[PDB]
DNA sequence: GTTGTACATA
DNA sequence: TATGTACAAC
């Protein structure tokens, strides 16, 4: 999950894919939105990642 | 999203269609809807040219219904551009809403206790209203009738002995109609409201075009310490089972690290033991079990582009 | 060129005091035409500026603590006004 | 706001007039380039 | 934060609360796995309740 | 670590140095300072003055003393009149000095009110067991014809450079490195400590750096993978926390502080891996056989002996010839060395 | 960068 | 008393 610095003037957020890997970047408005976005999507991806990790475990 | 939201909005909205015309009510609702709306888009949405828009803005903005926040834009194809954004900011729209509702009772209120009060001539050949007081004055020589000091003709009584009963009743055609207004400014007293900014309206936008011109995000400038009359307002948690054959894992993992801690512990040779006498120091059980298997199951047979990012 | 929202008390030094102020930089105030236009030195070049309007200044001399109608009505872009 | 305090009702905003919106020299030069800024843990 | 669970502690929590087995034999193998479950439970309000 | 192991809020916090003198404007705080920033009396800096006055001004609840074995001094004890104080708190490791003036302590702060055992604390895991040594290096004849003849005052920097103790250092912090230890050598000679530094190219803190550079050099070291070793000297001798420290090595020592030893081996005490198995920290002390440092580090060592601590003494290292490259190894080198450092003599 | 002053030891 | 060294200030 790419979030781009909160020094800099824009808002946009990427979500890459694992693999050309699929990318899809979005562009906010306003930064709360945006954080509240950010973290609901960390929480998926995170979770996810242990899920796969488990699975990569046996 | 909040209760305090719907009642604001409803409030502004009776106001708006009762108190104000029709593309009053079609002006402030898409605002309403939306967060703050360019003025561009707004003309879109409502397909009504600068001619019409302006006259219900400038009414709007008079009674602090509707707020105004100019900013400069850059985009790469054009030229730097002024936009003009129109929002609503509930704290000043409701403020202005009690002031006029107590304004508008006290004038009626006013007016029946004046109507109430002995009336006052007036001349009506120049027009000039005279009290009862500043008539009494005025009396001639016969005392008949009350003269004009610049006609010197009489005084014709003036009317208003009848409405008497006309403006109670319009106080109470308006304070039935008024109802609402004051049911809910009830509520929003009983809580709090935060006031809106530019930046925090822009939290609930909805846009209205696909490709609109106007970039709606606020980009202040960097340090700049210049105020405007009105600019401002007041983990992861990751989990491990651990299965029987982990567990046999790990206690290997303990041995192998106490092992590698160990050796990196060993004492040197020179204080292992006392160095006196040296020199200077300068310089197939398978088939066991298939066989018992197979007599046991033949047992259970028988027996059955470029931009900086950070990871986050 | 600032309100000094906190100033150091006179009795003891390194004490800071509280006073009534809102630190907001004031500008440089000069006098084009008519008209009062103010300039802000920004902190971190160019300054910024724009026009004091009356009203601003008639409410801020307000604070001090005995002796055109029908364009604004309709339309009439900030421009017009 | 204040007039609207003066007759009883309770203003829904603020006056804006209360928005308080308010070693050089370096003695060891051998180890120049090699030393990483480890400021913060 | 890493928390440490035991096939042995499983059974406990599912004997201790019945409400968690409830909510753990209808979703671990229609909606998703048993380690999604468990980082979903200690998180909920649930295991604060 | 204030900011640490309690709730006090850093709104609360001052701290009074030559960096920086604000002070908190709450209430009540606190202020963390320095003798040398409290006990001058001549001439203050009016930003330093305005402090002086705040510390005096206040009726403070509480004073703590670090170090205590240095304020029965001449000037230091002024810090316990002036500043008033309700409670005062002494802590040191060491509570001895060479004067008699140890005993002021009783009329300036109080009595003493507890003391620990060192050995009571070391078998506990409080803090790490150490192997100290005492290393003699034999002095070269090239260099020792010199240390008759010279005067008393040219002697120290005469014996403390010798050949062979660069050769018993280098080999020493070669073998710890490749042990993966944090090494720290100190050093009360200025001249030594630069020579030695450049040589094994490596960071030195003496009186002279500034303070952010050796904050940055202590964090670096604490920190750093490739800082294994750094050269320290008088001013961290005492009161330092280096908590990743494992060996340390003396090639320089003041005349006869017995204080001074006790100090610096506390750098290694509180070593981090103080509780793995088998661990044991090091104290080296390197000193010239046949010197006026014998009779020194004899008596140099009177009080960890009096703890309980054992010094033995290493006549040779072993694997020390199979070295590579070494220090002045070569007749050449260490004629080289002998007319530099008479230079300065 | 330098000068006036302590502390710790012969 | 002399001599190192470290420290605060100008
Ligand atoms: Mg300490
Ligand atoms: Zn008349
Ligand atoms: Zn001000």
């Amino acid at each position: 999950l790419q979030a781009t610095p909160a020094s800099s003037e824009k808002m946009m957020l990427r979500l890459i894919g694992k693999v050309k890997p699929q990318r899809h970047m979005f562009s906010f408005n306003n930064r709360t939105v945006m954080d509240n976005i950010k973290m609901t999507l960390q929480q998926i991806i995170s979770r996810y990642k242990d899920a796969d990790i488990y699975e990569e475990k046996r | 999203d909040r209760p305090i939201d719907d009642i604001v909005k409803n409030l502004l909205k009776f106001v708006v269609r009762g108190f104000y015309g029709g593309s009053f009510v079609l002006v402030l609702d898409a605002i309403l809807f939306h967060s703050v709306l360019a003025e561009d888009d707004l003309k879109q949405l409502l397909s009504i040219n600068k001619t019409e828009l302006g006259p219900l803005i400038a009414r709007l903005r008079s009674d602090r219904l509707i707020s105004i926040h100019k900013q400069r834009e850059y985009p790469p194809n054009s030229k730097s551009v002024e936009r003009v954004y129109y929002y609503v900011k509930y704290p000043h729209a409701i403020d202005a809403i009690k002031w006029k509702v107590h304004q508008v009772v006290q004038r009626l209120k006013d007016d029946l206790d004046k109507n109430s009060e002995p009336n006052g001539y007036m001349c009506p050949i120049c027009l000039t209203k005279y009290t009862q007081l500043e008539a009494v004055q005025l009396l001639n020589f016969d005392r008949t009738e009350f003269l004009c000091s610049l006609c010197d003709e009489p005084l014709v009584e003036d009317d208003s002995g009848k409405k008497n009963k006309e403006k109670q009743d319009k106080l109470n055609r308006l304070m039935d109609q008024i109802q609402p207004i004051i049911d809910s400014l009830k509520k929003i007293d009983d809580s709090r409201i935060e006031e809106n900014t530019f930046e925090i309206a822009l939290a609930r936008l909805i846009p209205p075009q696909n490709q609109s011109h106007a970039a709606y995000t606020y980009n202040p400038k960097k340090g700049s310490t210049m105020f405007r009359p009105g600019d401002s307002a007041p983990a992861t948690l990751h989990i491990n089972i651990t299965t029987a054959s982990d567990e046999v894992a790990q206690r290997e993992l303990q041995e192998r690290q106490a092992e590698e801690k160990r050796k990196q512990n060993a004492v040197p040779e020179w204080h292992k033991q006392s160095t006196i006498g040296k020199t200077a120091l300068g310089r197939e059980e398978r088939e066991n079990e298939k066989t018992l298997n197979d007599y046991y199951a033949a047992l259970a047979k028988k027996q059955a582009l470029e931009d900086e990012f950070e990871d986050v | 060129m600032v309100c000094e929202t906190d100033v150091p008390s006179e009795d003891d030094p390194t004490q800071l005091v509280s006073r009534g102020g809102c630190g907001n930089t004031q500008p440089t105030i000069r006098k084009d035409g008519l008209k009062l236009v103010g300039s802000w030195k920004k902190d971190r070049d160019e300054p910024e500026l724009r026009v004091l309007s009356t009203e601003e200044i008639l409410n801020i001399f307000k604070h001090i603590s005995v002796f055109l109608e029908t364009l604004e009505h309709n339309g009439a872009p900030h421009h017009a006004i | 706001p204040r007039k609207l305090q003066d007759l009883g009702l309770k203003p829904a905003s603020v006056d804006p007039a209360t928005i308080k919106r308010q070693k050089g020299k370096i003695t060891n030069t051998h180890m120049t380039g090699i030393l990483k800024d480890y400021s913060h843990r | 934060v890493n928390v440490n669970l035991s096939r042995e502690k499983i059974l406990n929590i599912f004997e201790n609360y019945p409400i968690v087995k409830k909510a753990y034999t209808d979703n671990v193998p229609k909606n998703f796995k048993e380690p999604e479950f468990w980082a979903r439970f200690f998180s909920s309000k649930l295991f604060r309740k | 670590q204030f900011l640490q192991w309690c709730t006090l809020q850093p709104e609360n916090c001052a701290v009074f140095t030559s960096d920086n003198k604000e002070m908190f404007q709450t209430e009540s705080g606190l202020v963390v300072s320095t003798y040398s920033m409290v006990a001058n009396t001549r001439n203050r800096s009016h930003d330093s003055q305005k402090v002086m006055d705040f510390l005096t001004g206040r009726e403070w609840g509480f004073i703590i003393l670090d170090e205590v074995h240095v304020v029965p001094a001449a000037m230091f004890r002024r810090v316990v009149s002036t500043i008033a104080a309700h409670a005062k708190l002494g802590l040191t490791a060491t509570l001895v000095r060479e004067d008699d003036k140890i005993g002021d302590l009783n009329f300036l702060i109080g009595p003493k009110l507890y003391e620990a055992n060192w050995m009571e604390l070391s078998q506990k895991g409080h803090i790490a067991n150490v192997q100290c040594a005492e290393v003699w290096c034999p002095m070269t004849a090239e260099f020792y014809q010199e240390y008759l003849r010279e005067t008393a005052r040219k002697r120290m920097l005469l014996y403390i450079m010798n050949p062979t103790k660069f050769q018993a250092c280098q080999f020493l912090i070669q073998y710890h490195e490749r042990r993966g230890d944090k090494i720290i050598v100190f050093s009360d000679n200025v001249y030594a400590l630069q020579e030695y530094a450049l040589k094994m190219g490596k960071p030195f803190i003496y009186g002279s750096t500034p303070q952010q550079e050796r904050m940055n050099i202590l964090q670096n070291f604490q920190y750093n993978d490739q800082i294994n070793t750094i050269f320290l000297s008088k001013v961290g001798d005492t009161s330092i926390d280096l908590p990743e420290a494992t060996c340390l090595i003396q090639i320089s020592s003041h005349y006869g502080s017995r204080r001074q030893e006790a100090q610096r081996l506390g750098r290694i005490l509180r070593a981090k891996r103080r509780n793995d198995e088998g661990f044991n920290a090091f104290f080296y002390s390197l000193v010239s056989k046949d010197t006026q440092e014998m009779y020194y580090s004899t008596k140099r060592q009177a009080f960890l002996v009096d703890q309980g601590y054992a010094f033995k003494v290493i006549t040779h290292l072993h694997g020390m010839e199979n070295i590579p490259n070494l220090a002045y190894a070569s007749p050449r080198e260490r004629r080289e060395l002998l007319q530099e450092v008479l230079l300065k003599n």
